[PDB]
RNA sequence: UUGAUUUGGUGAGAGG
DNA sequence: CCCTGTCTGGCGTCCTCTCACCTATGA
DNA sequence: TCATATTATTACGCCAGACAGGG
């Protein structure tokens, strides 16, 4: 094909074939003319090298080249490599009915639906709109319909809302690593040009909103719409397939809204008043007569389902707060009140959704995940939880700790001038006292943040955990840890030079005080190493996933029982410290090999082919069972696949 | 004192440390390099003169003619820079070289030549540099980026661990020339010394010694010291200097002088060495088992029999001693091979060597270098004597000889460019010393070992390539030269020099397209130091340590401005104060510290000098004399930051900006940010689009002025003075007399570049910021460019930001924006698109430019003329027609008429047409010809008249010393004026002098206007080939919308999520809504706490601005304003600014206070910024709460947010990642040729690549049918997709799959080998 | 039967 | 003949966007 | 325009896999 101009941009294979044919014509003419031996040996040798260069170029000595010094691409180089036919056109293809744009939040969504712009919706659904327009009778030929949607008249938007309605789409973030990076939603049309994506689902995609882009794909046929609704819908992916942990965990704003809501303070409006239900708890919060955290006896009615599928009501007075009753208005029936009675950080809300999924199933857990997200966003908005310059409280003891460390390094260097100690022991003593002073500065600031609030109630003072903003952002587990809040208030440790060894003079200034020049330069050593490590680590991570899915590639659950009695011996793992990973983490949802004897004497505690779900694992933990002989995939007797028992639990089902 | 645009709005400058050295001109690398390349510099160094003095005089091989050189020159460019960018030509200059051919007779080395000839011949055109550091290569504006490469000269590298798999270190030594062959020496784990040349095969290294006419005895004289065994009374005693016994085991009985010194068994200590030196012990009698392992040094022959006893480098046995003892060689020289220190590496290499003499050494080297083709005496000797020893093909430069003498601890630094014998022998000796223990290796990241190439050096190397090709051509033509019938252009050819230099300036890895969307981005793409390029490392291979920051980067390379991704730390950006050394290294300023008193003299150092000295820190407290106020101060000695005494230091850092670059020293509160977020902040700050209304960062660093001036986007005044201000077209500046030349009366007319295309489709536009009749000084700014506000640097705009969660709309990093941001057009940026249309003659006749557009009805003829091409300016969108450009015989006629792309709108701002000499439609082409024709003459006379008016007045003005008669001077009006004779009196020649001016003015205006018409009267100017050349410039105006990307200066990225109404915003109790709500949860994790101090200090800045706006709106007489302005400019600790405010004439207070009513601008410098107590104290001067936090109500519910929130002003930028350049969708359109799958991209209307990991993700589910349509029907299978489109539009969602086409393409490509791949049974 | 060329390939820069 | 340096081949992350630049010869 | 047919740089880092050398 010619490019834009008047010349033909010719392929490399035409150069290869044209040279082989030029040389072959020369060799036929020389064998006509009866040239001597050395001429036809060079001629046949040039033909041999020409054919060998056509088939696999460059496997012989230095590869031939046309323009300019770059070698030209042969047939084997049309097959092999990252850009051959397998990895570039047969395993991955470019795809019609597909789109791509920048994502944004839209928190009004339910977690089975996503926002999708009107312009992308009218472009991706052109044939469905054509079929709908031809069914009504508005137009006749196909051309008329293409002019109608090229003009975008007033009647095609009703056609578009009637082709969207129950038709899922596959949203896909561009580095898809696991299967939760392709999820199917239902579109809700957006005035705009940005895909609105429900926030909880973001923790599955590893999608923040700093400029990310996602692709939309349309399931055309009817089996694909049913696969998008029944396998790939976003309500169906609420557990990560790598383990048992929920992947629709509430990420960052909503845990701050909950941690500010369900908490307490030793005096507020409406301290110690009594309330006849959670409805008037929210009515007292809204009218302006109590506070969101003010401890209060309420009367709640928790439904415990202690019978066989029957929900029994028990109503009682819990000494709780106002916010815990307001959050109890959203909890479904079966969960007990003690799931909200605590302070609800991030681990606690994750196990709240996990206990809701284990007890009440899927549909209350989907609707309760949405109600969690809505009430977290609403009371985080009502919280006004800012961040200031005064929130990072400097320890008053920090300067005396630094001067005591400076006196200690002065003593060690005065011994170094008089030669009493060795150089390695000097370096070790300096790193040890700066580690000790760093830990003391961190404990000073951590006391000064975790219990700084001291407010009286009806008399003398009484202390409590603080409502400092950076401390709630750390204690809630929203964003922040001990180390980051340590570096914003206490000293930021002993940064290390790229030699791998540590630097004996630390960075005694945090970020609220100013770093001077040398301290920031040592900091840049420590951070440039981290950016280089991530930007080169990602290649090995991706190539590891490729090698793993191409060694796996074949193995499909293809039976129901291999009919064996062999399986590996799951014990808890112990390195030499305290018992690291308990047996309930290793033998959860894996089918036992032989029947586990109860630890007393010769009892059939569990039978020999039972899946060990949570109830069986609790009856294992009560009896303190030593180790379980359980069925493993490597002991499966199935030819060409893995039987259904030797795999185990479904992990997301 | 201040200049007059400095008194407009003087920024409140925090900063305690007095700066001693002002910031150098930020584009000096590019400009000094290219000014070195083109300059007439006698003594030859460096430049084009070095190239001509290397290549000339050319003499042929005794051809008795010798073309020599005289002088070169560069004429005027035929195209000035603007019309050069418009037309598409290079911005070049013709290189006029004088060449003098002299031709000899027979037998004239000394004889006078028989004939000469000389002419100013023309070779190439070299591209000149624009005054801002850019080129214009083919219409587009490109930048050569300075390379960072390994210096020429020896490097002793180790590779300690990875080879041999045994923990044994190697030690190699590379002699890197600037031009020529690479010579490396290297150990191997058998402890033998090996040479290799140009990474070829491995030769044992002493063969190169045997190639330098060294016998074995001379080599053993060099690398070993002699131990003397004297044949004596018994057992052949030994001379023993006691140094040689250091650290070894006494094998025998050590006794002398009748006294037993050291017995057998104990090791020899240094006290025993002191005993032997005190006892004067040299000669001791050895056993016969001591010599039975040693090695002879030189040769010995049996004298009477006349044959050889032993060759040099032979180990000794007892019968060999019985051979040599009985002959009569009394002295025996042995090689001291210490296992600890003095190893026998050369000797064992000589045992590996298969050669014996010089000739076989050269034959083996020639068989290494060029294999197959035979090794004869002449050929191998010419090879080895031109490998390193001729001035042509091997040349360590001055840098290389300096590094080569410095790494060998030589005294001198200047020497010859080639190597010698002694240099190779010294490199081998230093390598052996490093193996022995003494001396150490070099590291490669050390910036004293790392040179910078720049524009002049790279263009000079390419020009030298072109000159050696043209001298091989001149040697070709001259031996075939017949005389005298040629003159020097049948010999010389302008083609290879121009070809090579356009090859470099067009298609190189460093001549690259300028990131031009921002004044910052221009000025920080020109200051870039790339590790990549030719001769340097690559992106996808190396490494870990060259991507990492080394302690010699302090003040030479920015530590924090490097792009994240595949090339981190290869694309380093240069620091603020760092110049370039004479040799090309990076030297940075320091303040010389003789004693306690830190002197204000500066002195530049590089990293091979910074290690020796002790260099202080920039911020160490010194008071009123330069004495360090402490008795101990943090310094750094040899790359190690440590605490030293008060009086030991020799240098101090100049200023505290000097570590970082001009991208990341514009970030205020840098010292409070994390390093990662400062990196992301600087890299995004390069990417900002210029807004429609430029707006002055309230929290800046004061480096905005230097960046906005030094990047040439503003019209800085050349000569000071007043103003005439026609300005609609140009600023006209009358020049004050002191800066004004005696002749050339002269007033400066500045050209404002109005709305035009940048390289990133943004809009570069200049607007005058001076009024009419207003004084300006030299160096002052006159016209504000893109993203500038009164000479400062305004990338983004400053907006009222609340930190709070607001109903989830700012969840991860999103940003929630009011409607007051989008109503005011305060981010509504202007983009410009160039669209070309050509009507090339592909085939079947030429294409045509006519409105008579076919099939398509009166929906073609609309935004055009009555008969062709888009008219001028309307609101064109997508699917319109701009240039009717369609052929007949291409019913069978078609629609190639360049239209408007899908999704864009805009206004046609400009239409250019230098089309195929004929474009005129009706008669428009010649219609405008007369318009410009009459235009030229008008201005030509006008300008003359303008000067005439000034001259006429000047005539009368001077008419006083030679006729002041006012009533006798107003005779003729436009006729004559002076009808008197001044003669002398006090020299007023001045009348006669001015008479010549007007006389010459009219006389030159005619000629000036004569060429004007000549130039005017023309078809048009462009190249050939291309026929119809119509370029149409749209200008879309994009506002802001849900999906764009905004960011501050600290790394806080955001995709603006909801564009709220004004009512729903969080308003404080005063009533004002907040503009933009960010999210506080980003701040504890991303530890960029500097955005909060910018928020509080910007809140205080607008607090002062609101206070001045009240004092000036509710208008007060200027005493209260000058008192409040004086309080605002004093404010707090000891600073540098204070102000001299009572000298502002009672009006410059008011104009300042008119320019401060939007907020008082505050300079918070980089590491010496504003402390927190001064932020609180400034928040107390304004009436704002001290905590920085205001209680805010909610616009929805009207009720207070608990726990008061932070509101302030952050300077937020709009990055050029706009959402309606990313939105794309595809149902069905065009595909590729080879494959049946859809095309890729957006400009091609193509679909999404459903890659490999998405296929694995669908396999991970049970999506077997979704994947089947995802790779068969939607993508590739042609029968499947046509049946599917018809099945969809019938109302039948069902796929008829078939087989993909690209798999049959795979079958034919595999089958086109000798491979029979098939498809089996049904 | 009612219309047309980038993918090809290199180099440089950018986003997640 | 079993260890052994040494040499040769074969890997090295996905998705996207913008721009420019493309063989010499020649009676 | 229409056939003629290929030369004067080096500077990754493992990690298997095959090969001549020698105790
Ligand atoms: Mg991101
Ligand atoms: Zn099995």
């Amino acid at each position: 094909v010619p490019l834009d101009g008047g010349r033909f941009a010719t392929s490399d294979l035409n150069d290869l074939y044209r040279r082989v044919i030029n040389r072959n014509n020369r060799l036929k003419r020389l064998l006509d003319l009866a040239a001597p031996d050395i001429i036809v040996r060079n001629e046949k040798r040039m033909l041999q090298e020409a054919v060998d260069a056509l088939l696999d170029n460059g496997r012989r000595g230095r590869a031939i080249t046309g323009s300019n010094k770059r070698p030209l691409k042969s047939l084997a180089d049309m097959i092999k490599g990252k850009q051959g036919r397998f990895r570039q056109n047969l395993l991955g293809k470019r795809v019609d009915y597909s789109g791509r744009s920048v994502i944004t939040v839209g928190p009004y969504l339910r977690l089975h639906q996503c926002g999708l712009p009107k312009k992308m919706a009218l472009e991706l659904f052109k044939p469905f709109i054509y079929g709908k327009l031809e069914l009504r009778g508005l137009a006749t030929t196909i051309k008329a319909a293409k002019k109608m949607v090229e003009r975008e008249e007033a009647v095609v938007w009703d056609i578009l809302d009637e082709v969207i309605r129950e038709h899922p789409v596959l949203l896909n973030r561009a580095p898809t690593l696991h299967r939760l990076g392709i999820q199917a939603f239902e579109p809700v049309l957006i005035e705009g040009k940005a895909i609105q994506l429900h926030p909880l689902v973001c923790a599955a995609y590893n999608a923040d909103f700093d400029g990310d882009q996602m692709a939309v794909h349309v399931p055309l046929t009817l089996e694909a719409q049913l696969e998008a609704r029944a396998l790939m819908m976003s309500t169906n992916n609420i557990l990560s397939p790598a383990n048992g942990e929920p992947i629709i965990v509430p990420s960052q704003d909503v845990v701050l809204g909950l941690y500010y809501m369900t908490r307490d303070c030793v005096n507020a409006k409406g301290e110690g008043m009594v309330l006849t239900g959670p409805k008037e708890a929210e009515r007292l919060y809204r009218s302006g007569l109590a506070s969101l955290h003010a401890r209060v006896k309420v009367r709640i009615t928790e439904y415990e389902k202690d019978a066989n599928g029957e929900l029994v009501a028990k109503t009682s007075l819990k000494d709780t707060t106002v916010g815990r009753a307001i959050l109890w208005m959203i909890v479904p029936k079966g969960l007990p009140y003690s799931i909200v009675n605590q302070a609800l950080g991030k681990k606690a809300i994750s196990k709240m959704l996990n206990t809701c999924y284990r007890i009440l199933g899927l549909k209350p857990t989907v609707i309760f995940a949405d109600q969690i997200m809505y009430t977290g966003f609403a009371y985080a908005a009502r919280s006004g939880a800012s961040v200031g310059i005064d929130d990072m409280v400097i320890p008053e003891k920090k300067h005396e700790i630094i001067s005591e460390a400076e006196a200690e390094v002065a003593e060690i260097q005065e011994q170094f001038q008089s030669g009493l100690v060795t150089a390695g022991e000097r370096y070790n003593k300096v790193i040890d006292i700066w580690a000790a002073a760093n830990d003391r500065v961190s404990k000073a600031m951590m006391d000064n943040l975790q219990t700084e609030t001291v407010i009286n109630r009806d008399g003398q003072e009484e202390k409590q955990v603080s409502f400092n903003s950076i401390y709630m952002m750390a204690d809630s587990g929203a964003r922040g840890s001990a180390a980051q809040i340590r570096q914003l208030a206490g000293m930021r440790g002993l940064m290390a030079k790229p030699d791998g060894s540590i630097i004996e003079t630390p960075i005694t200034a945090n970020f609220r005080e100013g770093l001077n020049v040398l301290q920031y330069f040592i900091s840049t050593h420590g951070a440039r190493k981290g950016l280089a490590d991530t930007a080169l680590k990602t290649a090995n991570s991706g190539y590891l996933t490729r090698r793993l899915v191409d060694v796996a590639q074949d193995l499909v659950v293809t039976e129901d029982d291999c009919g064996t009695h062999e399986g590996i011996m799951m014990t808890p793992v112990i390195e030499g410290g305290d018992v690291k990973e308990p047996l309930r983490d290793r033998v959860l949802g894996r089918v036992t090999a032989e029947d586990v004897l109860k630890p007393g004497t010769a009892d059939i505690l569990v039978p020999r082919n039972t899946l060990l779900h949570e109830q069986w694992c609790d009856l294992l933990e009560e009896n303190s069972v030593d180790a379980v002989k359980v069925r493993s995939v490597v002991s499966c007797d199935t030819d060409f696949g893995v039987c259904a028992h030797c795999y185990g639990r479904d992990l997301a089902r | 004192v201040y200049s007059y645009t400095e008194k407009k709005r003087i920024r409140k400058d925090f900063g305690k440390r007095p700066q001693v050295l002002d910031v150098p001109y930020l584009l000096s690398i590019q400009l000094d390099s290219f000014q070195k390349f083109i300059e007439q510099d006698p003594e030859g160094q460096y430049g084009l003169e070095a190239a001509f003095r290397s290549v000339f005089p050319i003499q042929s091989y005794s051809g008795n003619s010798e073309l020599q050189y005289v002088s070169y020159r560069l004429g005027e460019p035929v195209f000035d820079v603007q019309e050069c960018q418009i037309r598409g030509v290079t911005y070049s200059a013709p290189l006029r070289v004088k060449l003098r051919l002299v031709i000899y007779e027979r037998e004239a080395p000394e004889g006078t030549v028989k004939d000469i000839k000389e002419q100013e011949v023309y070779m190439g055109e070299i591209p000149l540099m624009t005054d801002n550091g850019t080129f214009v290569i083919n219409g587009t504006e490109r930048v050569i980026v300075s390379q960072l490469h390994r210096s020429p000269g020896v490097f002793f590298d180790s590779d300690k661990g990875k080879t041999h798999s045994s923990g044994k270190v190697l030690y190699n030594a590379r002699i890197i020339p600037y031009r020529g062959s690479w010579l490396d020496f290297e150990f191997d784990p058998k402890d033998n010394l090996f040479v290799r040349i140009d990474r070829r095969r491995k030769l044992p290294a002493t063969i190169i010694l045997r190639a330098l006419n060294y016998t074995t005895e001379q080599i053993l004289d060099l690398f070993f010291e002699k131990v003397i065994f004297e044949i004596r009374d018994n057992k052949l005693q030994m001379e023993l200097v006691p140094e040689r016994l250091r650290g070894e085991t006494a094998s025998f009985d050590i006794e002398a002088n009748g006294k037993v010194y050291v017995e057998k068994g104990r090791r020899i200590t240094a006290r025993h060495i002191r005993q032997l030196e005190k006892d004067d012990v040299k000669l001791i009698e050895v056993p016969v088992e001591y010599i039975a392992g040693k090695v002879v040094a030189k040769d010995y022959i049996d004298e009477s029999t006349g044959e050889l006893i032993c060759a040099a480098n032979m180990e000794l046995s007892l019968d060999l001693l019985a051979k040599l003892s009985q002959s009569g060689h009394k002295r025996i020289e042995t090689l001291f091979t210490n296992d600890l220190d003095h190893g026998p590496y050369i000797s064992e290499t000589l045992r590996v060597d298969p050669t014996n003499d010089r000739l076989s050494a050269l034959v083996e080297i020639y068989r290494m270098m060029r294999p197959g083709e035979p090794p004869t005496r002449e050929a191998a000797e010419s090879l080895f004597e031109n490998l390193f020893f001729s001035e042509d093909r091997y040349d360590l430069s001055a840098v290389g000889r300096m590094k080569f003498n410095r790494s060998l601890l030589r005294e001198e630094i200047e020497g010859s460019g080639i190597l010698s014998k002694d240099d190779i022998i010294d490199v081998m000796k230093k390598l052996i010393d490093i193996r022995n223990g003494k001396g150490e290796v070099d590291d490669i990241d050390h910036l004293g070992n790392r040179r910078i190439r720049s524009v002049g050096e790279m263009a000079e190397n390419q020009f030298r390539v072109g000159l050696v090709r043209v001298e091989r051509a001149v040697k070709e033509r001259l031996s075939l030269g017949d005389l005298d019938t040629l003159m020097p252009q049948d010999m010389i050819n302008a083609k290879p020099i121009s070809a090579a230099v356009k090859e470099f300036f067009g298609s190189s890895q460093l001549s690259q397209f300028m990131d031009q969307n921002n004044p910052l981005s221009e000025i920080t793409h020109k200051r870039r130091i790339s590790a990549l390029g030719p001769g340097g490392l690559t992106r996808e291979r190396a490494g870990f340590e060259v991507r990492d920051v080394h302690p010699t980067h302090y003040g030479r390379v920015c530590p924090i401005e490097t792009p994240e991704g595949p090339n981190i730390g290869l694309i380093n950006s240069l620091s603020v104060y760092a110049q370039t050394n004479e040799y090309g290294f990076l030297e940075t300023p320091y303040r010389k510290v003789t004693d306690g008193v830190v002197t204000d003299e500066i002195h530049y150092l590089s990293a091979i000098e910074e290690g020796n000295y002790v260099i202080a820190q920039a911020n160490s407290n010194l008071d009123e004399e330069g004495h360090f106020v402490e008795d101990l101060v943090t310094c750094r000695s040899k790359g190690e930051s440590s605490l030293f005494s008060r009086d030991q230091v020799d240098y101090m850092d100049v200023s505290t900006q000097q570590v970082v670059s001009v991208g990341a020293s514009l970030i205020p509160f840098l010292e409070h940010d994390d390093a990662n977020r400062a990196l992301m902040g600087a890299n995004m700050q390069r990417q900002a689009v210029p807004t429609l209304r430029a707006d002055k960062p309230l929290v800046g660093t004061g480096m905005e002025r230097a960046v906005a001036v030094d990047s040439g986007v503003t019209a800085v005044a050349k000569r000071g003075g007043v103003v005439q201000y026609v300005d609609a077209s140009r600023i006209v500046i009358k020049v004050n007399e002191d800066e004004m030349y005696p002749g050339e009366a002269g007033i400066d007319i500045y050209n404002l570049t109005k709305y035009t295309r940048s390289n990133q489709n943004t809009c570069i536009n200049q607007m005058p910021c001076v009024s009419l009749g207003e004084p300006v000084e030299r160096g002052d700014v006159l016209a504000d460019g893109p993203s500038t506000d009164l000479g400062e640097l305004a990338l983004g705009q400053n907006m009222r930001v609340a930190f709070m969660p607001w109903n989830g709309y700012n969840f991860e990093d999103s940003i929630l924006v009011s409607e007051r941001v989008v109503q005011e057009d305060r981010f509504t940026t202007i983009h410009i698109q160039e669209l070309a249309c050509v009507s090339r003659d592909t085939k079947l006749g030429p294409e045509e430019i006519t409105a008579d557009i076919p099939n398509v009805g009166e929906a073609a003829l609309s935004k055009l003329d009555e008969s062709g091409i888009v008219y001028i300016g309307a609101e064109v969108t997508g699917g319109d027609i701009l240039v009717g450009k369609v052929t007949p015989k291409g019913s069978d006629v078609k629609d190639s008429s360049l239209r408007v792309p899908n999704g864009v709108s805009g206004t046609v701002i400009d239409v250019q047409v230098f089309t195929r000499d004929g474009v005129e439609k009706d008669k428009r082409a010649l219609e405008i010809e007369e318009m410009q024709l009459k235009q030229a003459k008008k201005d030509l006379s006008e300008e003359l008249q303008i000067l005439e008016a000034g001259l006429f007045s000047r005539i009368r003005a001077v008419l006083v010393a030679g006729g002041v008669e006012a009533e006798k001077l107003d005779k003729l009006p436009r006729d004559r004026w002076l009808e008197l004779g001044l003669t002398d009196e006090e020299k007023q020649n001045q009348l006669e002098q001015l008479a010549e001016q007007y006389d010459e003015l009219k006389h030159e205006f005619e000629k000036k206007l004569e060429a004007k018409r000549r130039k005017i009267t023309q078809g048009d100017d462009l190249a050939p080939g291309v026929l119809k050349i119509v370029k149409v410039y749209l200008a879309v105006k994009r506002r802001i919308q849900p999906g764009d990307k905004m960011a501050g200066r600290h790394g806080n990225k955001g995709v603006i999520s909801k564009i709220n109404p004004i009512e729903d915003m969080p308003y404080d109790e005063n009533g004002t809504p907040v503009d933009i709500v960010l999210n506080p949860l980003g701040v504890p994790s991303r530890m960029n706490i500097g955005q909060i101090l910018e928020t509080h200090l910007g809140m205080a800045a607008k607090g002062i601005g609101d206070k001045i706006n009240a004092m000036l709106k509710q208008q007060q007489e200027v005493a209260k304003l000058r008192e409040f302005i004086q309080r605002a400019y004093d404010l707090g600790a000891d600073v540098r600014q204070k102000v001299d405010l009572s000298t502002f004439s009672d009006e410059e207070v008011m104009r300042l206070a008119e320019n401060l009513r939007k907020g008082m601008p505050i300079a918070t410098p980089v590491f010496d910024g504003a402390k927190e107590a001064e932020i609180k104290e400034l928040l107390k001067l304004g009436d704002l709460p001290t905590s920085g936090q205001i209680r805010l109500y909610d616009g929805r519910t009207g009720e207070q947010f608990e726990r008061p929130v932070t509101v302030g002003y952050m300077y937020m930028l709009k990055l050029n990642h706009l959402v309606d350049d990313k939105m794309h969708a595809r149902s069905t359109g065009s595909y590729s040729l080879v494959t049946q799958q859809p095309l890729g991209g957006k400009a091609q209307f193509g679909g999404q690549r459903f890659g490999e990991m998405e296929v694995w993700a669908l396999e991970a589910y049970g999506a077997a049918y979704t994947l089947q349509e995802m790779l068969t029907v939607k993508s590739d299978d042609v029968n499947g997709r046509t049946k599917m489109y018809k099945n969809i539009v019938d109302g039948n969602h069902q796929m008829e799959p078939g087989m993909p086409e690209s798999f049959n393409v795979l079958l034919k490509e595999i089958r086109s080998l000798g491979i029979n791949i098939e498809l089996e049974d049904e």
